[PDB]
């Protein structure tokens, strides 16, 4: 019509025709589609628990040594954009920009102990419609991998995407139908005399092949309205 | 198997967005409020700016469109029947003559394209190409302006995009017309380079890259705290 | 050569590559035409049970002598496996018991890992008689003792007869392997079904026991962490069943 | 498989065979025909400028932050590469950085270490501004802290937003490695040129910035030397400049 | 195919505009799930992400098209079941049928006299 939508593509007279543009030269690093950022690491903030979010130690998982066998090293809820854990990392930012999100999320955790620790993890993960496991022998009878990291340093643990519908909504809570990826001691972490007894994990969470985002909106993050001065 | 489209980075940094809104009144008084200006920059805006921040290398066009209301001011000696009001838009383009006020022969100027544009129809409409010297805008300079590591922190780049000037093109003597300005800037044919990590810490001044030192995330009960489980 | 094992659409272990045992030299297989005495096709549930069950840790400290676990009763709550042990009334299958440490280079020590079909126990008190709770806990292991038990219905949980009466160095005559913390890490057994039926009930009878013996002691200087953790995982092989039913109990 | 690299006749490191990262994607070259604005010809010093210069080791302890180099004053006064920084007026230079750690087998710990191209940094008061002295040292490094900075002209030195006002964890966008003592020893960059002009004024700007940041923190037992010396090691790829005149300053 | 008919007048009483310019509209189509004005002149009515047209009073009238917009494959006239889990919830009013909503307002500043549309 004679209206304006500020969602209408339209050419416009060019204010300055008869103008010769600069020539554009090779710069590295061209980027053509969001999902590229998305799908590198990031370090993921397991440790958030309000005495470590203003220091490095929120990054930091801390596997103690000793006589535990039995306990939990970490657990969270698998929603990136919504979680804590996930929202602030490279993947969760993006997805804050969209409001529907499709695929799969890539975890990664790097033992970053001596070579001489040897030890035994169970990285259990659990379903949408499942409880979080509550000890290891229920978390050994889930979806597990055993992680000994004596032999590999990384445990590159890639998540499935199930849900009833195409997309997903990024800003809603659905509990108990995102899935939880907890960890148990297994063994222990047995240290030879001379290296020291408790050690770190750290955590990468990015995106896989198969992921996309839809219904562009504005980041929750960004609260300032009024213009800068 | 999705579309990966709407993520693309001409469907993420190129829809239109309202940067600047002013107002400029139609008679006498100081001379300042008679018109309106907006050094073109994409920094005051903190929505826009944290998408542009994305990146350290863009390469745009410009699309401005111009949404102009105006109104009859109250008090006494009102226009009763008023003809129509016309306006202008100019574009100063970067080292341009720049107007000190209203009624000044930097308007008259053929260097800085004009658009007169009448009100009851479609809005006014403007696109200006790559300006620069350089081949790229940068979102960041990691240097100085002058030579010997003297001057401001990367202010005076080659990164200027010029001035928008408006006015009211009549002589309207009985009655005040104040009329109420808005921009709503868009970039076509984007071209971006080295991605950069969305920012953390809200922004002080379209200036800088200053700071105050936050929390990298949101705090939690522990680190084996999975939250509610409603069953 | 750190190469990842999936086993199901739950299972990640990540292992290196060492030697194996393969029973008594036959891989475990599903049963034949002419094998089976039951009146019903078997239905085996391949697509749910095949996956990995890793126990809890034990810790292998300086002062301990031993631990077994009785099978098929070491699987009793693991997940569907304890299911079908439920739901059925007949049931057959092979194991591949993998038993891995984590030590440093500064520990050492010695482990004897051994599947003993058949390992029937004697009480610690003669002219007496053991009870059901008193050979196997479900998923935890049963220690064995550097001292004489001395219950009225306990086993004989001496460490050098192996509860059976017999010399502990000669439990190398049935399936084993030795984790030798200088140059091994880890132990993998797999285990066929054994028995004089084709099919038996799966809460009865005790297939095997897996016997985890060290031989020489755990040592370690006072920087050491005192203990190592043994990891044992469990995965069944070739399991079919016969006679659906009820649970009993429950 | 302990190769050693000869680069020019002054030059030797020992490296074994491990991994690179190649910038964005591409390898240092030299300026063609449709890429350049100036009036003249380059005439790249390849005879004299391409060698290593290896930098003064840090001391990597227990209680440190990162360190961070802006390039290209990080080679200011590093030889004829700094000759050439004073006797021309342009310049476009790609680098190599070269870092690697002398650890123990007993010694634990993870670094990141990063190529920020035009990595701006903030000041650590509001409504100030920085000072050349406080952005970076000719030839040693600037300290991140673990605390918040206060000064007036200073940089907001903490540690966990980089300096930068963003997540350190997300500093992996940029070219990357990790050096994890369990397994990695050394790491190695090698960053093309990067800038919105084909040539610039290499004393105003700072083409990028090296960070190395401590992830997991070093721990060792009594015994040990209390520190990890690390030590980077910078060498100029196909370095081409512009406008011979007379050093200003001097 | 939504079409807006919007007639506006003037308001009785005292202070009348006599010669105002034109009356300009903004019609907003909120997305389901997007930021909805509390009242006038809210950022809501600013957002890039809502839909609006800005028409001017005495041509044809404003027309927009919302294709078909459902996480499921169809809207559904009947529901016979409940919103969330565990049969808790309102009889089928939470569905996956949401179209979205429809926000008119006068860009207008008008100061003396008011205009009725």
């Amino acid at each position: 019509s004679n209206q304006f939508l500020t969602s209408d593509d339209f050419q416009s007279p060019s204010a300055m025709p008869q103008f010769d543009v600069t020539p554009e030269m090779k710069i590295p690093g061209e980027v053509h589609n969001l999902m590229e950022i998305a799908e590198v690491d990031s370090v993921v903030p397991v440790n958030n628990t309000k005495e470590n979010i203003n220091s490095m130690e929120a990054y930091r998982i801390p596997v103690t040594g000793g006589d535990q066998l039995h306990t939990q090293v970490f657990g969270f809820q698998m929603q990136p954009g919504l979680n804590s854990v996930f929202k602030r990392t490279l993947l969760g930012e993006i997805l804050n920009y969209y409001a529907h999100w499709s695929g799969s999320v890539k975890l990664t955790f790097v033992f970053c102990g001596s070579a001489m620790a040897t030890g035994k993890f169970l990285l259990a993960y659990s379903p949408p419609g499942a409880s979080p496991p509550q000890n290891r022998k229920q978390a050994m009878l889930g979806t597990h991998v055993i992680w000994d990291v004596g032999l590999q340093s990384s445990c590159v643990l890639c998540i499935p995407w199930i849900s009833q519908t195409h997309y997903r909504l990024v800003q809603q809570d659905e509990y108990t139908s995102a899935g939880y990826v907890t960890c148990w001691y297994q063994t222990g972490l047995i240290v030879p005399p001379g290296a020291p007894p408790s050690c770190t994990i750290l955590c990468f969470a990015s995106a896989c092949n198969d992921f996309s985002v839809r219904n562009l909106r504005d980041t929750p993050f960004i609260e300032q309205t009024q213009l800068l001065q | 198997y999705h579309s990966r489209t709407e993520s693309s980075i001409e469907n993420f940094l190129c829809r239109a967005a309202c940067v600047y809104i002013a107002t400029y009144k139609s008679a006498g008084g100081t001379p300042t409020e008679r018109y309106a200006s907006w050094r073109i920059n994409t920094r005051q805006m903190v929505q826009l700016r944290r998408k542009f921040e994305l990146f350290t290398y863009l390469r745009f066009d410009m699309e401005i469109t111009f949404v102009i209301t105006s109104t009859q001011d109250p008090g006494t000696q009102l226009a009763q029947d008023m003809p129509v009001l016309t306006h202008q838009i100019m574009y100063i383009p970067p080292g341009g003559p720049v107007p000190n006020s209203a009624t000044d022969f930097a308007w008259q100027s053929s260097t800085n394209p004009s658009i007169f544009w009448t009100e009851g129809c479609a809005p006014a409409r403007m696109s200006v190409p790559f300006i620069s010297i350089g081949n790229a805008y940068s979102n960041f300079y990691d240097g100085w302006s002058h030579f010997t590591q003297e001057g401001v922190y990367g202010f005076n780049s080659l990164n200027n995009m010029g001035h928008i000037y408006v006015r009211h093109v009549n002589e309207q003597s009985l009655g005040v017309s104040t009329s109420t300005l808005r921009v709503y800037f868009k970039p076509k044919h984007v071209r971006a380079w080295v991605p950069r990590p969305p920012r953390l810490s809200p922004y002080v001044k379209s200036s800088n890259v200053n700071f105050k030192p936050t929390a990298v995330t949101t705090e939690r009960k522990d680190i084996n705290d999975v939250g509610t489980l409603r069953p | 050569r750190v190469r990842s094992i999936t086993l199901g659409n739950s299972t990640i272990t990540t292992q290196e590559c060492a030697n194996v045992v393969v029973g008594y030299g036959v891989w475990p297989s599903y049963l034949q035409d002419n094998e089976a005495t039951a009146e019903d096709q078997p239905t085996q549930p391949d697509v749910a049970t095949c996956r990995f069950y890793t126990l809890d840790s034990i810790q292998w400290q300086k002062e301990s002598d031993g631990w077994w676990w009785k099978f098929p009763e070491a699987l009793k709550n693991m997940g569907l496996f304890g299911q079908n042990m439920e739901y059925h009334y007949l049931g057959r299958s092979g194991y591949t018991i993998h038993v891995q440490c984590n030590a440093s280079k500064f520990h050492q020590g010695c482990l004897l890992v051994v599947c003993v079909p058949e390992a029937e126990m004697g009480c610690s008190d003669v002219e007496r008689e053991v009870v059901a709770a008193s050979l196997s806990s479900e998923d935890t292991a049963k220690s064995f003792s550097r001292t004489e038990s001395n219950g009225q219905h306990t086993v004989q949980t001496v460490v050098y007869n192996a509860g059976m009466g017999v010399g502990v160095g000669n439990l190398t005559i049935f399936p084993h392997q030795w984790i030798n913390l200088r140059t091994n890490n880890s132990a993998t057994i797999v285990m066929p079904y054994i028995n004089s039926v084709p099919m038996d009930n799966m809460f009865r009878h005790y297939n095997f026991t897996l016997m985890i013996i060290p031989f020489a002691k755990l040592e370690y200087t006072e920087q050491a962490s005192n203990y190592v953790p043994i990891t044992v995982t469990v995965a069944p092989m070739c399991a079919e069943y016969n006679g659906l039913r009820l649970a009993s109990h429950q």
